[PDB]
């Protein structure tokens, strides 16, 4: 068939009409962005000769060919370090949650890290890792960050903006209750505060089950 | 068969017409000697950068 | 014979380092993208439509995954949306009084100043709306009253 | 160590931040003698939260850093008549 | 090494051009480098095949050159890219992005000229020498929910003011800078207290 690229639709458009939202959803949603790959070596000798000392002697009157792959391959594998320390390690201090998490109904069990420990990740990070799956001179280096260090990190990243807000992003970090953070939040988007107080629980309520739906979406969708 | 590593007693049970078993990209990683009927496992012999 | 196979072998190592040049490139430019939505979307509020997620963008959390970050992206996504009658400004003893946020919307009989995003009417008064000129200028004048909250008082 | 042995070069408890990378979060450095430890993401700091306390500044900085960006590089040619067969 | 990245792109040229000229000194599986023997001691039937060899290397060399050329110069079009749009709108602008002109609230970037590049130098407002205080959602007065217009409500120990959310000043809770929304069961955190009438 011929595809269709949506449904039409003729906006209700006058020179004296308007359309005004009496209610909103409050959507999360989720964007998934590589950050590095596999850090690999190549012994371009022991690949193009492997043991041999006949090869070994030839290969010598190619040049400085191998000497130049490998090196290119080592910047590259350098280079996955440097792409995980800009994403992940934006963050002075380790901050950490408090242990009475009173974030006025919003929850973030999910996403902040268990010590039940399959490795100090969270509910999220832990479907996540599952979800996703030495020879002739071909060898993997080891990042330099370990994945606990990054959900490390990502602990950090989430302990700061739950308790301090963006403040922690510019100077210290500054504790502000949240929903007085949301509030905030919302004066950013052109609603004003009040808004989000007398409408707390219903956005909360629709945020967690915003949330339940991810790990639902990810334990499901293969 | 030649080839250069260690050969470590293996559990891998070959069928009795089989004389060695290769892997993935076709590298020899088991063998059976012709004396003595039984599966030996190869691996490389240790290399690495320093 | 060893020629042709170090010929051939170099070419196919030489192939694979130029094709993992490429993707490192292509990994480096999603890792600089992934660590702009980093400083953007969780560590401030952006304004930039469609950046950090679909909607208004009011808070982002990052998760860590084994070779890359995901984010999730909290935005206010509007919308049990009803229709009005509207007017640019409003006339009252001719001085056209602007609305200083909202917008004026209308019932089939009465008027009001709305949030832009959220549909709260409240009255028209002098706190709300800013006078500029006269209402022979602007095309959508309507007519309506405009409430001084002081002249009540005295 | 996960990144292979290390020789010459004493394990310590302690962590720092990274001097020398060597992987698996395992860094080097010079102290007299080479230590090699896990490295240190950052000190910990348990923000003082609550539901009705706020941090407000009574002051500021005012800051100035530099960004480095390479614009250009060299413009080469080669005229390859002349690499190749001179 | 304050420049570092600015040298790395020079090293990362010179480096590549260094290589090119010592590929001219390989044989390549030849009887010599120098072209000029070649020619001298062999008949061109044979001299041919030894040309063949070396046009060979020396051609996969400049190939080899001009690809890790052309992938420099896309990394180094996008860091112009980059310092474009930063020159754009950290230097001609005041940008609200987070970290995309320094570490803290952009006030004003300025160019320098860099010997191969650009330096930015990121004047940002870093707020903090910072105090504590207690905090409400909303200000309850004559039962109606007062929120503040710009700043939030803080506390001292006994009184309330309203203060600017980046810098501590506390000015006292009036009907100018607060608007009613409501009554006082909704807000969560509402707090009793006057708000002054001018
Ligand atoms: C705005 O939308 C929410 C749904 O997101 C509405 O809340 C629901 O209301 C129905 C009945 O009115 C309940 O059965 C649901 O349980 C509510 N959902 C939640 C998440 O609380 C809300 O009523 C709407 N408000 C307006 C003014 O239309
Ligand atoms: C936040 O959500 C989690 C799960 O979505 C809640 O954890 C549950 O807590 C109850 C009792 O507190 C336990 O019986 C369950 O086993 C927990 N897990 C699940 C999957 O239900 C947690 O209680 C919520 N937080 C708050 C404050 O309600
Ligand atoms: C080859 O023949 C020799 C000599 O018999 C075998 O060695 C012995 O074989 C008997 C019978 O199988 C065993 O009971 C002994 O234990 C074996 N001795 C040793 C030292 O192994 C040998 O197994 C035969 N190899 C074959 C058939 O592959
Ligand atoms: C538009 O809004 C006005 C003001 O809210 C509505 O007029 C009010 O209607 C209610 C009906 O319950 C009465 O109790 C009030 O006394 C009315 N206020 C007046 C007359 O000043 C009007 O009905 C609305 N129009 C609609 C919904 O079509
Ligand atoms: C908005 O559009 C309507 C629709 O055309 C305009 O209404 C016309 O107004 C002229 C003169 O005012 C009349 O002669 C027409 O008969 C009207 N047409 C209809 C269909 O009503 C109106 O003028 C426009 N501008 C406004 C409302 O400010
Ligand atoms: C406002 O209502 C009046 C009549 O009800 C109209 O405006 C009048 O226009 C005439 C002709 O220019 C003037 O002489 C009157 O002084 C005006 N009266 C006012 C401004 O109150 C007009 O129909 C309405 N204005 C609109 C719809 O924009
Ligand atoms: C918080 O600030 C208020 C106002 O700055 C302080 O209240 C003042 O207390 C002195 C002591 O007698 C009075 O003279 C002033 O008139 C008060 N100011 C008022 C009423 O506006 C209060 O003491 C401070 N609390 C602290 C520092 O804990
Ligand atoms: C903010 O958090 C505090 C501490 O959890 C809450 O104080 C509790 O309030 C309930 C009922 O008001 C009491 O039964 C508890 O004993 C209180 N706990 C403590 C430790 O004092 C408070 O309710 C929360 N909300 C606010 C202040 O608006
Ligand atoms: C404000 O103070 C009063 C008492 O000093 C309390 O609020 C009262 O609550 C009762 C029961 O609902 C009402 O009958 C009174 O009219 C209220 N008085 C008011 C609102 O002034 C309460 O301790 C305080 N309100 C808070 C903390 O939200
Ligand atoms: C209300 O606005 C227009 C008025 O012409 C109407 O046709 C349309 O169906 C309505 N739109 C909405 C959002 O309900
Ligand atoms: C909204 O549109 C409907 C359908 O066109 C119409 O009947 C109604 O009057 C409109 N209301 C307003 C105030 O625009
Ligand atoms: C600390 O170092 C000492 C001596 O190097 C060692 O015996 C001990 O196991 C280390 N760890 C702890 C937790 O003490
Ligand atoms: C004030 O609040 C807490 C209360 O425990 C205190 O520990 C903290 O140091 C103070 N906050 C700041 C950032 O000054
Ligand atoms: C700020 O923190 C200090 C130290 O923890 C505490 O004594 C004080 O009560 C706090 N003040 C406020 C208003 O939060």
């Amino acid at each position: 068939y011929t595809m269709s690229l949506g449904a039409e639709n003729s906006v209700a458009y006058s020179n004296n009409s308007i359309a005004i939202p009496t209610n909103f959803t409050i959507s999360v949603t989720t964007e998934i962005l590589p950050v590095s790959m596999t850090k690999t070596s190549v012994d371009c000798t022991m690949y193009i000769c492997g043991d041999s000392t006949e090869c070994s002697n030839l290969l010598l009157q190619y040049g400085s060919f191998c000497t130049q792959l490998n090196r290119a391959l080592t910047g590259i594998a350098v280079e996955q370090d440097k792409n995980t320390q800009e994403v992940f390690a934006q963050v002075k201090q380790i901050y950490k949650t408090p242990p009475i998490k009173d974030f006025g109904g919003f929850n973030f069990s999910q996403i902040l890290p268990d010590p039940s420990k399959p490795s100090k990740r969270s509910f999220i990070e832990d479907l996540l890792f599952n979800k996703v799956t030495k020879f002739n001179g071909l060898t993997v280096l080891p990042p330099l960050l370990t994945d606990e260090m990054i959900a490390q990190y990502t602990s950090a990243l989430l302990a700061g903006t739950i308790t301090s807000g963006w403040t922690f992003g510019a100077g210290a970090a500054l504790q502000i209750p949240f929903a007085m953070q949301m509030a905030y939040r919302f004066n950013g988007i052109g609603v004003t505060q009040n808004v989000l107080y007398e409408n707390q629980k219903l956005i909360a309520n629709q945020f967690n089950s915003a949330i339940g739906k991810i790990q639902d979406s990810l334990s499901s969708t293969a | 068969l030649t080839g250069t590593g260690v050969l470590t007693e293996s559990n891998k049970k070959f069928l009795p017409f089989q004389q060695f078993g290769r892997d993935i990209a076709d590298t020899t990683d088991a063998v059976r000697d012709p004396q003595t009927l039984e599966i030996l496992d190869i691996t490389p012999c240790s290399f690495g950068g320093v | 014979q060893i020629d042709r196979l170090i010929t051939g072998r170099l070419q196919s190592l030489q192939t694979y380092v130029t094709q993992q040049l490429i993707r490192a490139a292509e990994i480096r430019a999603s890792a600089n993208l992934a660590a702009t939505k980093m400083s953007e979307c969780v560590l401030g509020q952006s304004k930039r439509v469609d950046f950090c997620g679909k909607g208004y963008h009011l808070m982002s959390f990052p998760q860590s995954a084994p070779h890359g970050v995901v984010f999730l992206h909290v935005t206010y996504v509007p919308a049990q949306e009803k229709n009005f009658t509207t007017a640019p400004a409003i006339c009252h003893d001719g001085k056209a009084h602007f609305p200083r946020e909202g917008v004026f919307v209308s019932n089939g009989t009465h008027w009001f100043v709305t949030q832009r995003n959220f549909y709260e009417p409240q009255i028209i008064t002098t706190d709300n709306t800013f006078v500029s000129g006269n209402c022979d200028v602007v095309i959508g004048i309507v007519n309506n009253t405009v409430y001084d909250p002081l002249q009540p008082e005295l | 160590t996960r990144a292979g042995c290390l020789i010459g070069a004493e394990h310590v408890n302690n962590s720092y931040e990274c001097d020398i990378p060597i992987g698996a979060g395992i860094c080097a450095s010079y102290q007299q003698s080479i230590i090699a430890y896990t490295m240190s993401l950052g000190a910990e700091n348990s923000v003082a939260y609550s539901n009705n306390s706020i941090a407000i500044p009574t002051n500021f900085t005012i800051s100035v850093t530099t960004e480095i960006l390479p614009v250009s590089m060299t413009k080469t040619s080669v005229d390859c008549t002349m690499y190749i067969c001179g | 090494s304050a420049l570092g990245k600015l040298q790395d792109v020079v090293n990362q040229n010179a480096q590549a051009l260094n290589t090119l000229v010592k590929q001219l000194s390989s044989n390549f599986g030849a009887i010599s480098s120098v072209l000029n023997d070649i020619l001298s001691r062999l008949d061109p039937p044979e001299a041919e095949v030894q040309i063949d060899r070396l046009i060979t290397g020396r051609l996969q060399s400049l190939q080899t050159y001009v690809t890790q050329q052309l992938i420099r110069a896309a990394e180094i079009r996008a860091s112009a890219n980059l310092a474009a749009t930063k020159m754009s709108e950290c230097v001609l602008g005041q940008s609200k992005r987070v970290d995309f002109c320094g570490k803290g609230y952009h006030l004003m970037s300025f160019p320098q000229s860099a010997p191969h590049g650009v330096v930015f130098l990121h004047v940002t407002y870093v707020p903090a020498q910072e105090k504590n205080f207690t905090t409400a959602p909303a200000i309850c007065h004559d039962g109606k929910a007062h929120f503040p217009r710009e700043g939030v409500f803080v506390s001292n120990g006994t009184h309330w003011f309203v203060t600017q959310r980046n810098f501590y000043e506390p000015q006292i809770i009036t009907t100018d800078n607060t608007f009613v929304s409501g009554n006082c069961d909704v807000v969560i955190g509402i707090v009793n207290n006057t708000v002054y009438d001018p």
